[PDB]
């Protein structure tokens, strides 16, 4: 205990968070009780009473080959770091979305060594599940900083200020930013030399007592732009290609609205085979290459409005890709991409999937400095049976999924 | 005293209750001072004095063998002031989950509420006063020392003192099992029947020292063991017998009472079909309306009354052996699914039925009975079974591929019993060169309720029928199902309808619509066929009628 601890105090007019445990796997719960018994003994948490009703789910990831715990602090968060933005909160800078590379440390280590408010530590408690409902459960509270809460870097963040001031001084064209565990520096040197001035703040910080387990994960945010919607380019045009050609147009008509389709559509009189070759006359060709390069110029009057949330949205494409756009209203996407992993028999669609919404909220916290909201393609059950199984954050993201993705599977390649 | 207390607090800004009561006549009155002065001798309740406490209404009532009296106290007002606790275990274990064990004990403690103490700084909120006959009489006040009977944190704190009492045992015990279930213990181990016996004493001795009884009388209980609607026999386990009853009318209460038996019974005993008599219960409007019966409902519960006629039975859980599962098709958008480890014997069953939305094929339903059937693994075992699906490599390979959700499905090998699970039509995904091009279209006003759909194909062939009782979507399906009736087995349909396309490229195999069914049939006739889109109002080849 350094100092008292930091009175933390939720929203007024709101309780705790109660949230029931997930059924998890013999595996994973042996896993658990290990890590708590050893967190136990080093007196990061204790075990708690009947008197302690609220609950945070807890789950096991592989970080490496051994396990690593994750808690869900999702619920918490919303109520305490809604008010403790505010408070404690960190700024977000803008420039850090606009150097050459960007890696990303994992701090977390640090919060273990700073007490909790007493009166808080209830509101951390979790619950390590049992096989089959045999014995109530192992009840836990947390009596350190605990990790995934956005209280813990907001509490840290004058002791992190003052160990990162020195290597700012050596240092004055890095960016650092932290959210919850993980410190975002972003530079514009070579690759070579940006990995060893990322070595000099692991040593840096390693010699002040903060610990990062590195030892051997780097981005690239001047490549993260809105991707241009492409048409179809054939050496020829039958009935079918241009139907899908002026559908598509229509549908790109909610975007820009400067599109015109009267005369691709008039090529085409009626009642005509599905395969008939079909030439394109001047009027046509002339609206299709004026249609062309008003699509590959951004949209007009589309900014990120902080008051509104982050909503992001992932579609199958099939053969390891996917497509996703990043909007806070309807067709105004602020960021679009297209994720692809590799096949093989190494690979599946809920661990291409998982990498992607990780790839994506990545991203998010770098670009704005928090976490969108995903529109799952994906059963609700399903996804909350495996995702814990591919999962290598330290964060959890919010999530809904849908179940009518229309035609936009070809729309959006 | 030795029980070290739980606090508990009232709700932030509440205070304790303050009802009071002067009904209930003079002759329960003192047959409620004969129940607290024996409560009061053993330290389970205390009076206390006229330093203006809370109080909270108390009633007595009698029961059969009158010679036992009841005293009933209404905590409701309190229990809305007081604090929340961490949940009971809510979910009883599941019989198939439980490992065999030579010798088994159930213990039920007397007196459990009882029997642990109250937190000394609540127990003013506990106050009850029984009334004298109003001749300026004063009333008897009293308080809970213990954990009061109805009380909101009685059943948490209890199960927090029970396990509390049980570490020093276990601990000295690693070898016996002990589980806790409300105010029961069912100890079990592989003990020699002579050594289990001392053992069940030593732990009764150490329970009473704590100021719990135990029944020491014969031994309470013998292997049949019924529990929780179960019978759980030394080496097999079944649900306790299921009666379906007789009757000429049936209400809405009654089938609600038949499919709760039944989705009980569907536990062990296989093939248990509810789908209809659930249908029957899709009207909610109502309490206790004589609902009939249908024809399907009425053989539906004539196939579930054959299957009930012969017993059938479930066995226990070997860890060393592996956990395997096995699925098959029913046929009206039910499942049906056996979680086992030997040929003969079947840890449980179970069923999976489709009842939302309304078109979707099989494929998507055995990837959701799998979804089922994994989640009740990690709960009942903590594992995940291994799978035996009645459906090739190929056909499931090609429906993820193609399907626009994410999907996964563990180690599964193919079983080759029908009904096998295939697609029954694909459609085609570049247009068929050599097809007739049909334009179909379909529309409908609101009002009138009389649409109109037909089509117009690139050969110069035209038809319009006319449609009675429709709306804009039956009359696009309609006007696609009209060129799946008028054209050879290659056919190439174009329409303006996203609802009509989305319906036809999911693929559906049944659905409760006819037309629909009818749209399936054709599919499958033909032998390419290709679907294509085009917005509603672009006027490229499109030609429509208001
Ligand atoms: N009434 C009641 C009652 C008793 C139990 C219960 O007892 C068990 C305790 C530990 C164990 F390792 C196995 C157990 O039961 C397996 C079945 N069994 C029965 C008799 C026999 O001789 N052998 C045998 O295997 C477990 C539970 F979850 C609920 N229960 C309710």
């Amino acid at each position: 205990s350094p100092i008292e601890t930091v009175p933390v105090k939720l929203k007024p007019g709101m309780d705790g968070p109660k949230v029931k445990q997930w059924p998890l796997t013999e595996e994973k719960i042996k896993a658990l009780v290990e890590i708590c018994t050893e967190m136990e003994k080093e007196g990061k948490i204790s075990k708690i009473g009947p008197e302690n009703p609220y609950n945070t789910p807890v789950f096991a990831i592989k970080k490496s080959t051994k396990w690593r715990k994750l808690v869900d602090f999702r619920e918490l968060n919303k109520r305490t770091q809604d008010f403790w933005e505010v408070q404690l909160g960190i700024p977000h800078p803008a420039g850090l979305k606009k150097k050459k590379s960007v890696t990303v440390l994992d701090v977390g280590d640090a919060y273990f060594s700073v007490p909790l408010d007493e009166d808080f530590r209830k509101y951390t408690a979790f619950t390590i599940p049992s096989i089959n409902n045999e014995t109530p459960g192992i009840r836990y509270q947390y009596n350190v900083l605990p990790q995934g809460w956005k209280g813990s870097p907001a509490i840290f963040q004058s002791s992190m200020t003052k160990i990162l001031e020195p290597f700012k001084k050596q240092n004055p064209d890095i960016v650092i930013y932290q959210y919850m565990d993980d410190l975002y520096v972003g530079s514009d040197l070579e690759i070579g030399q940006h990995r060893t001035k990322i070595e000099e703040l692991r040593q840096h910080l390693l010699r002040w007592g903060l610990t990062t387990p590195d030892k051997k994960y780097e981005l690239h945010p001047d490549k993260w732009t809105v991707q241009p919607i492409v048409l179809p380019e054939k050496d020829s045009w039958t009935v079918n290609d241009i139907q899908k050609l002026v559908g598509k147009l229509n549908w790109a008509s909610q975007i820009y609205p400067g599109i015109k389709v009267r005369q691709l559509s008039k090529l085409l009189r009626g009642t005509k085979a599905l395969t008939e070759v079909i030439p394109l006359t001047e009027e046509a060709e002339l609206e299709l290459a004026e249609n062309r390069e008003i699509l590959k110029e951004p949209v007009h009057g589309v900014y990120y409005d902080p008051s509104k949330d982050l909503i992001a949205e992932i579609q199958k494409q099939g053969q390891g890709q996917w497509t996703y756009q990043i909007y806070q209203e309807p067709f105004k996407n602020l960021k679009t991409g297209k994720y692809a992993r590799m096949r093989g028999a190494h690979t599946n669609d809920v661990k291409q999937l998982t990498e992607a919404v990780q790839k994506i909220t990545t991203e998010s916290i770098v670009i704005w400095g928090k976490t969108p909201k995903f529109k799952l393609p994906i059963q609700k059950e399903t996804w909350e049976t495996w995702w814990t199984e591919y999962w290598q954050a330290t964060w959890i993201p919010e999530w809904e999924f849908v179940n009518t993705p229309p035609l936009v599977k070809l729309w959006y390649q | 005293s030795p029980i070290e207390t739980v606090p508990v607090k009232l709700k932030p800004g509440m205070d304790g209750p303050k009802v009071k009561q002067w009904p209930l006549t003079e002759e329960k009155i003192k047959a409620l001072v004969e129940i607290c002065t024996e409560m009061e001798k053993e330290g389970k309740i205390s009076k206390i004095g006229p330093e203006n406490p809370y109080n909270t209404p108390v009633f007595a009532i009698k029961k059969k063998d009158s010679t036992k009296w009841r005293k009933l106290v209404d905590f409701r007002e309190l229990n809305k002031r007081t604090q929340d606790f961490w949940e009971v275990q809510l979910g009883i274990p599941h019989p198939a989950g439980l490992k065999k064990k030579k010798s088994v004990t159930v213990l039920d403690v007397g007196d459990a509420y009882f029997s642990v103490p109250l937190d000394e700084d609540f127990r003013k909120y506990t106050a009850f006063t029984i009334p004298s006959i109003n001749n300026e009489t004063p009333g008897i006040r009293y308080q809970y020392n213990v954990l009061p009977q109805g009380w909101k944190g009685s059943p948490a704190i209890f199960q927090s003192s029970m396990t509390k009492i049980l570490e020093p045992f276990a601990a000295q015990n690693p070898d016996i099992v002990i589980y806790q279930y409300m105010d029961d213990l069912y100890v079990g181990s592989d003990l020699e029947i002579g050594q289990h016996r001392t053992k069940i004493e030593e732990l009764r001795q150490h329970l009473l020292r704590w100021g719990l009884t135990t029944p020491d009388k014969k031994h309470q209980k013998e292997p049949p063991f019924l529990w929780m609607g179960y019978e759980l026999h030394p080496d097999k386990w079944t649900v306790q017998p299921i009666v379906l009853p007789e009757k000429d009318s049936w209400t809405v209460n009654d089938i609600q009472k038949l499919v709760g038996k039944l989705n009980w019974a569907s536990q062990i005993y296989p093939g248990i079909k509810v789908r209809q008599l659930s249908k029957l219960l899709r009207g909610t409007k109502a309490l206790t309306e004589v609902i009939p019966l249908t024809e399907e409902a009425e053989l539906e519960l004539a196939e579930n009354r054959e299957i009930l006629k012969e017993p059938v039975h479930g066995v226990y859980y070997d860890p060393s052996k592996d956990l395997i599962a096995e699925i098959q098709k029913q046929g009206q958008g039910q499942w049906t699914y056996q979680i086992y480890q030997e040929p003969f014997k079947n840890l449980k069953t179970g069923k999976y039925a489709r009842m939302r939305g309304a078109h979707t094929n099989d494929v998507k339903q055995l990837t959701e009975a799998v979804q089922k059937i994994t989640t009740e693994s990690i709960v009942i075992w903590g594992k995940t079974p291994k799978f035996k699906l009645p459906i090739q490599k190929e056909t499931w390979e090609t429906w993820w591929t193609e399907y626009w959700q994410a999907t996964w499905i563990p180690e599964w090998e193919f079983v080759n019993t029908p009904p096998l699970v295939k697609l029954w039509y694909q459609l085609e995904k570049e247009p068929i060169v050599g097809a007739e091009t049909f334009y179909v279209d379909g529309a409908a006003n609101r009002e009138t309720k009389l649409g109109k759909a037909g089509y117009v194909t690139n050969k110069g062939r035209q038809k319009v029928v006319p449609l009675t009782n429709t709306t804009n979507q039956k009359t696009e399906l309609q006007a696609i199902y009209l060129a799946l009736q008028d054209s050879g087995l290659e056919v190439n349909i174009v329409t303006d309808s996203q609802y009509a396309l989305g319906i036809i490229q999911a693929q559906p195999d049944k659905s409760e619509s006819e037309l629909v069914n009818q749209i399936i049939e054709q599919l499958i006739k033909k032998e390419k066929v290709y679907l294509a889109w085009v917005p509603a109002h672009k006027g490229i080849g499109g030609n429509e009628q208001v």
